[PDB]
């Protein structure tokens, strides 16, 4: 993002959390200093081989969403994850029209 | 040691013929010390280790080994200031005060003074080891 | 008060304030309350003088206490201690922030962490520090707390100017400004503030930022040093705010830091270094001082040996400032300054020790003299050296007086009136000597020298006040005698070259000065016709007793008011004045078979201050010695201790709900507790058992009066007074308790003590009775809450500190003082200020004295 | 001794002493600084180096920090003093100036924990090559303390195999040079690494309960100065610390009773301290208010520890010496407290007398303040004194702690004022004083141990 002068999934990268030390929905591992981006990087790497465009799209949004809600209703931990968890959520949103689908969109 | 001993019981004029120094460890006695009441000290009948020390003692001269070990060696002449005084306690021969005053010397105190490579020219000056 | 001393009718509702106040969180309440005898688990009990007398220790302990930081409480405790007596280096060495990762995340409104840590290294950091720390600190979630946004934004200006920027800079400071005025700061009613002193000194320190970076350059930077020494120089009374406002500026000269400013760095180095020192805090001072000690500074470590002259090394301090004296002569060392600093405290510290024979302190000060001619305190202290040595000759025999002593005087009241750098200050050093050498004249009417030796000092006396002798309390009691044709000279003729004097209304050994002051050519009126005409009314209403017009109703006479209404002074400010426009008159015509009382009355319409005393009293005008001396000290906390002045110039001479405090203390008296009969069982009957019947007397009450009076303020800024007068009270060893000790104004702040009136009056005193300070039996709630031993610790140590470095020279002053007309344990106890509570105190001291 | 009287050919020959015995032992404004260094008062010129090395810097000065700050055993502060657990690790891969680590990581490796010691054991390793001797041996036993973290004893026992051979080779020279006065760190190193692993005679589980026992008996081979060979229990805060599990581990800060018993330069003394009172330890309490009154604070201490001594009557209170130990210090804190006339120090005298009995030091302790009191109230022939004594050798009977030692400190005045009277004998009120003590001390040596 313009000025966020990164690679934003490293951004992420740079995202630990240390009350939560409890996190999983479609497998999302996350502890201590565990940061939100390790686990960003791995679903998005084997998720590239287990989902096709779409659903990649819509797995993105649910888990990535689910870690939205986890720490935004986390009012004790800080929530720099959500802005750039939310950035990610606009490259996979802009990636393509055609593609992403109304239904992921939806929710 | 012994001479803060004798000192602040207060003998004065210690008598050399007095002084024994054993080759094997060094001990330095008083014989009599006649003391109880300040027995001889208003009389004060004589009222009077140099560079050849300094040399032995190092290419730094004293600096810091001699006051390092003599320090832990105030640690320990401080700890047990009252146990070392009744050690003194034997110069009566025949006092009590100016041995009070001198023990809390002894903690600390300094000469009319409230107060409780360099070192070189310090820790040679070191009234323990330059008094008398 | 319905329930008894110590149980948990008592502890519980103690614990759950605890617990709210810690969430509000004000870091002084913290301090009293966690100590108010808590009877939990050691560590959170051990805090009994958690700063007062041990401080460190007990703070490295909160520390490893926290070191799992899994108790916040105990963190936000930790960081309290660091705090309240500054040791800020292991704030910024509290390993949460300042490693890999900081913060945890939303430190919730258990932020009273974050707020000390942001003050703490404001004051101690850097681009480092202050840029990564904020980094950590700052990003919270829940907005519920302010104080680090205050700090936050302080910090923020401070990466700023690091960042070059004067607009960025006034922006972030003038927002802290904004926040902090806003909800940091509280009212009237109560103005007695000390507490908020706290944060205004800190938006002090903002704005001195503020400045610093509109500064154009190093000239218009000059100027704000000098504005800073200006401040330095009116501002107040306390060690911690030096510390904050100082090293905040230190901050500032480190972050944004060129060569000048690298210069600048090491000035504010040495400033917050020999102020923290000479405010006896040899801890935090010492730290930042060898931070300055890495830049060429020959003067500081001589103040360096200097408290170890205090503490444990004389014969090397005083070698040191031998050889680096003579040997530093070379490139700079600005010989009337380092050369003359270093051997000045030379020849202090062996006019001290004597140690080595005065031989050749005299010789050094033939060195100073050599060395130094801009400066002049080596010439002040050798006035005083030189007294010294008129005593010392006198101890050698039969000479008293001194050629070179009497030529240092000389110049010195050449001198008198540029600046007073310490001269209404050390008016006892010259008037002992005087007085000294007076009672010589007396007494051997060998020591053929008092005549002109006597004269020369008279003649002395004479020049100074002719065209300015304004000191003469304790040694002229009264006037009623000549052989001396000098003693009635100065007292009546400063009432002619001082200008009081029309509201008045041995035996024949004092006229004859009486009318030779009539024969010199400055003669208003008679004064002796009025004083005379006021005894003989006097010594016939003495005598009228039954089984005022005659003098009274009168004015407009030649001496001064009999009552105790003169002297409320100036000191160095700086044309200097020994008193508002103001004409005594209004004999008081009362048969009080006595109080003519008028009050300030100046040009401009304001109303100052009044209380009304008598009979030969000064040791209260030391005790404005004493607060001059806090104030030059300064020269966070800031106590706010309120002072008048009663001085004199002859015989009885001189100077929170509130109407609650009044009617409160009659419902004390006025519980009908029979106010005579107490002393029956104390004094009249049995000791031993008066112990015990003290115990009645504080279980049958007063201290409800104390706190209802408080809130905040009120009882914070009071207990602050109390604990600075307190120790002063001990100190000087003076008790001797008074019957209204504490009356004030009820309007914006004037919080003080009354009596000081006496000093050592409990130790040597006919029939002694416990030497210590005012004290009550129930004093422990005199403060409520935090206790007797509280913040009334804290400013209690604050006062150890404000005044246990000049300790020395205060200690030569009570020296004098002694004056068993009306010195072993004055020494002693001169040692001794070298070097619960009532709960306690109390029953110990107080019974074993009356038990 | 053919050198000029002054000291004028030293310049060249002045430099060396200082490095050489930085390895023998026979240990401008910079150098006017260290005049107190460790002149018996070494808070201010320590902290005097923590702050010419906050700049982090100059090496030199850092080594002398550390090593100060080190000496007098503030080693939580020298971990505190890190570079690592900051910004960045350590000064990595650690080069010629790895001494400060040298310095340190024995400073973590007795004050420290999993946490600690294992923090800076992955910020020690650093280097490439195995160059270094000192922070390897301070390395090995951080790695053993880090192994019994995993807890596996006998590979422990391995990693301190490797300890002691590095000691043990590359650690010491032969005499003829250095009594062991200056061979202190080696030798301290060696007693903590036995006391870390080695299992045979308490290698045995039955042997380990009756050990705690025979760990009260580790001074007895060590010694008793203060330095490192005190270990009454110091050393006994170290064996439940090497065997912390569940329970001994809840016993680790337990078997830390009378550890700080020994503690001016007690910083190092609080961190440990803390770590124990984090299981609230009535005598690790107690030892807390020890270290606190010693830094030298009389009313603090007692307070908190007259109200833990009249709180633990029932509750926890080990039988064997909690209170009596709250009492001792007590019994000392008010000698030098100064607020506890006759009666109030023979209140908890009473105490004693009701609770425990095979520790009457602290009646000697009374004794000692009676002495004080006596002495400050009559500088003779007191009968208050005197019942004092009578009470005092009543006391002086059964416990048999200190009897011979400090009897002479009673009866050095007695027998005093004795020959005072028979010189010059108002005082003829010693009369019925020495009637009495005589026979009472008579009784004494009749009803009392031989020797």
């Amino acid at each position: 993002i313009i000025g966020a002068d990164l690679s934003t999934i490293e951004i992420l990268n740079r995202l630990k959390l240390d009350y939560i030390t409890e996190f999983k929905f479609k497998n999302f591992v996350i502890a201590k200093g565990a940061p939100i981006g390790k686990s960003i990087v791995s679903l998005l790497l084997r998720c590239k081989k287990t989902l096709t465009l779409d659903r990649f799209i819509d797995t993105l949004l649910e888990d990535i969403a689910v870690l939205i809600k986890e720490i935004s209703v986390h009012p004790n931990e800080s929530k720099l994850a959500v802005p750039f968890l939310v950035a990610l959520m606009y490259q996979i949103v802009q990636f393509r029209p055609s593609a992403t689908h109304n239904l992921a969109l939806k929710d | 040691v012994m001479a803060m001993v004798g000192h602040i019981l207060g003998l004065g004029d210690r008598h050399c013929e007095n002084i024994l120094l054993d080759i094997q460890t060094g001990k330095v006695l008083h014989v009599d010390f006649d003391c109880l009441f300040e027995k001889g000290k208003r009389l004060p009948v004589p009222e009077i280790l140099t560079p050849n020390l300094l040399d032995a003692l190092g290419i730094i001269g004293t600096e810091g080994t001699f006051k390092k070990s003599s320090e832990v060696t105030l640690a320990l002449m401080r700890k047990n200031e009252v146990a070392l005084m009744n050690v003194i306690e034997t110069i009566m021969y025949d006092i009590q005060k100016a041995l009070k005053v001198l023990r809390n010397k002894i903690r600390g105190i300094d000469p009319q003074d409230g107060l409780v490579t360099e070192t070189l020219i310090q820790e040679a000056t070191s009234e323990d080891n330059l008094s008398k | 008060r319905q329930n008894p001393h110590d149980k948990n009718q008592n502890g519980q509702l103690l614990k759950n304030l605890q617990i709210t106040y810690e969430e509000i969180g004000d870091i002084d309440s913290l301090d009293g309350v966690l100590r108010t005898f808590a009877t939990g688990n050691l560590v959170s009990k051990i805090e009994e003088l958690q700063y007062s007398e041990n401080w460190k220790l007990a703070q490295d302990c909160f520390n490893v206490l926290g070191k799992f930081s899994d108790d916040p409480k105990t963190t936000t405790r930790m960081l309290k201690s660091m705090y309240d007596h500054q040791l800020y280096s292991q704030i910024i060495s509290n390993s949460s922030f300042h490693s890999s990762d900081g913060k945890i995340s939303l430190s919730p409104d258990v932020k009273e962490w974050y707020s000390i840590g942001l003050e703490a290294a404001n004051l101690e950091g850097n681009v480092q520090t202050l840029k990564n720390w904020v980094e950590q600190i700052e990003s919270l979630r829940n907005i519920d707390d302010r104080e680090v946004l205050l700090q936050y934004n302080i910090a923020k200006a401070l990466i700023a100017i690091s960042n070059e920027d004067p607009l960025r800079t006034q922006k972030y400071i003038h927002n802290s400004f904004r926040l902090i005025g806003t909800n940091f700061i509280t009212s009237s009613k109560e103005t007695t503030l000390l507490k908020k002193q706290n944060l205004l000194m800190k938006l002090h320190s903002l704005y001195d930022l503020s400045f610093l970076s509109s500064a154009k350059d190093k000239f218009e930077y000059k100027s704000n040093t000098t504005i800073l020494d200006y401040r330095m120089e009116r501002i107040g009374a306390d060690f911690v705010p030096n510390h904050y406002i100082l090293s905040m500026r230190k901050s500032f000269d480190q972050l944004k830091m060129n060569e000048q400013a690298d210069a600048d760095l090491g000035k504010t180095f040495f400033t917050l270094a020999q102020l923290a020192r000479n405010n006896a805090r040899l801890d935090i001072a010492s730290e930042s001082l060898m931070h300055c000690l890495e830049r060429r500074l020959p003067q500081a470590e001589l103040e360096f040996a200097e408290i170890l002259w205090k503490q444990g090394e004389n014969d090397r301090a005083l070698k040191i400032v031998q050889e680096i004296h003579e040997k530093y002569q070379e490139n700079s060392s600005v010989n009337a300054r380092d050369r003359a600093a270093v051997l000045l405290k030379f020849t202090e510290w062996l006019d001290l020790s004597n140690n080595s024979a005065s031989e050749q302190i005299i010789k050094q000060y033939q060195d100073i003299f050599q060395i130094d001619s801009k400066w002049d305190k080596p010439y002040y202290s050798i006035g005083l050296y030189y007294s010294r040595l008129l005593e010392r000759k006198k101890a050698e025999g039969y000479i008293t007086n001194g050629r070179f002593e009497y030529r240092a005087i000389s110049y010195f009241l050449l001198a008198f009136e540029k600046n007073t750098a310490k001269v209404r200050e050390n008016l006892p050093k010259v008037i002992t000597f005087w007085l000294d050498i007076a009672a010589a004249s007396i007494s051997e009417a060998r020591k053929e020298m008092l005549s002109k030796a006597t004269e020369d000092i008279c003649s002395h006396v004479e020049e100074a006040l002719q065209h300015c002798w304004y000191f003469v309390l304790t040694q002229l009691l009264s006037r009623l005698l000549h052989s001396h044709q000098s003693s009635a000279q100065i007292i009546m003729h400063i009432l002619l070259s001082l200008a009081y004097i029309t509201a008045l209304v041995r035996v024949l050994r004092g006229k004859h000065i009486l009318e030779k002051y009539r024969q010199h050519s400055q003669n208003p009126h008679d004064l002796v016709s009025s004083a005379l005409d006021l005894t003989k009314a006097l010594t016939r209403v003495c005598l009228q007793d039954v089984k005022f017009k005659f003098d009274m109703n009168v004015a407009p006479s030649a001496m001064v008011v009999p009552v105790r209404k003169n002297l409320d002074i100036i000191s160095p400010l700086e044309g200097y004045q020994p008193r508002p426009v103001v004409s005594i008159i209004r004999f008081g015509s009362s048969y009080k078979v006595k109080p003519k009382q008028l009050n300030i009355i100046g040009s401009d319409g304001n109303i100052y201050g009044i209380m009304c005393k008598k009979e030969d009293v000064r040791q209260d005008n030391q005790y404005m010695q004493f607060a001059t001396t806090m104030d030059f000290l300064l020269s966070k906390r800031s106590l706010g201790i309120n002072i008048y002045s009663v001085l004199s110039l002859r015989e009885d001479c001189g100077i929170v709900t509130l109407r609650s405090i009044l009617s409160t203390k009659y419902e004390s008296l006025k519980i009908k507790y029979s106010l005579k009969s107490l002393h029956d069982r104390w004094q009249h009957t049995a000791v031993d058992g008066k112990l015990e019947f003290y115990m009645e007397q504080v279980d049958k009450f007063l201290y409800q009066w104390f706190l209802e009076n408080f809130w905040f303020n009120a009882r914070n800024t009071y207990a602050r007074s109390y604990a600075v007068m307190a120790m002063v009270g001990h100190i000087l060893g003076l008790g001797d308790r008074h019957c209204e000790n504490i009356l004030l104004d009820i309007q914006t702040g004037k919080v003080l003590h009354v009596d000081f009136d006496c000093l050592f009056k409990g130790k040597r005193l006919p029939v002694p009775e416990i030497v210590p300070f005012r004290l009550t039996p129930n004093l422990l709630d005199a403060l409520g809450i935090i206790g007797t031993e509280g913040t009334f610790k804290k400013s209690s140590e604050v006062t150890l500190a404000l005044m246990r470095k000049n300790e020395v020279a205060l200690m030569n002053v009570i020296e004098t003082i002694m004056y068993d007309r009306n010195q072993k344990a004055l020494k002693v106890l001169r040692n001794k200020i070298r070097g619960l509570s009532v709960a306690g105190q109390t029953e110990t001291l107080i019974q074993e004295a009356t038990s | 001794r053919q050198n000029p009287h002054d000291k004028n050919q030293n310049g060249q020959l002045l430099k060396n002493l200082q490095i050489t015995y930085e390895e023998i032992g026979d240990i401008n404004l910079v150098s006017k600084i260290e005049e107190l260094q460790y002149s018996e008062n070494w808070k201010l010129a320590q902290d005097c180096f923590n702050v010419l090395g906050k700049f982090s810097d100059d090496p030199k000065t850092t080594t002398r920090m550390l090593k100060s700050m080190y000496d007098h055993q503030l080693y939580s502060q020298i971990i505190s003093n890190s570079s690592f657990h900051s910004s960045d690790g350590k000064i990595s891969l650690s080069p010629d100036v790895k001494e400060w680590y040298s310095i340190g990581l024995e400073a973590a490796n007795l004050e420290g924990n999993v946490q600690t010691l294992k923090n800076w054991v992955e910020q020690i390793e650093s280097l490439r090559n195995i160059d270094d001797r000192e922070v390897l041996l301070q390395y090995n036993i951080a790695k053993a303390l880090i192994a019994i973290s995993n807890e596996d004893p006998l590979r422990t026992q391995k990693y301190i195999h490797n300890s002691f051979r590095l000691i043990g080779t590359n650690f010491i020279t032969s005499s003829k040079e250095t009594t062991l006065l200056k061979k202190q760190n080696l030798l301290m190193k060696l007693h903590s690494l036995y006391d870390l692993s080695f299992l045979s005679s308490a290698k045995d589980k039955f042997e380990y309960k009756s050990n705690t026992t025979i760990l009260d008996y580790r001074m007895e081979r060590i010694g008793a100065d203060f330095v490192p060979n005190h270990y009454i229990l110091s050393m006994r805060k170290s064996f439940d610390q090497l065997k912390m599990n569940e329970q001994a581990d809840a016993d680790l800060g337990k078997t830390f009773f009378t550890l700080a018993q020994l503690a001016a330069r007690l910083d190092i003394a609080s961190e440990s301290l803390m770590h124990c009172l984090e299981r609230r330890l009535p005598q690790a309490e107690l030892e807390f208010a020890e270290i606190l009154w010693k830094q030298g604070e009389n009313d603090r201490a007692l307070k908190i520890v007259q109200e833990i001594h009249e709180k633990y009557q029932e509750n926890s209170s080990v039988n064997a010496r909690d209170r009596a130990a709250v009492l001792l210090k007590f019994t000392e804190w008010l000698d030098l407290s100064n607020n506890s006339a006759s009666e109030q120090i023979i209140k908890q005298y009473q105490d004693i007398f009701q609770i425990d009995s095979k520790w009457d030091k602290p009646y000697y302790s009374i004794g000692l303040y009676y002495s004080r009191l006596l002495e400050r109230k009559k500088a003779t022939n007191g009968r208050f004194e005197y019942r004092a004594i009578s009470y005092f050798l009543l006391a002086f009977e059964k416990n048999t702690a200190k009897v011979r030692e400090n009897l002479p400190k009673v009866i050095t005045f007695w027998l005093d004022i004795a020959a005072a009277s028979i010189s010059e004998a108002r005082k003829e009120m010693l009369s019925k004083a020495t009637e009495d003590i005589c026979s009472h001390v008579e009784e004494a040596l009749q009803h009392c141990p031989t020797y």
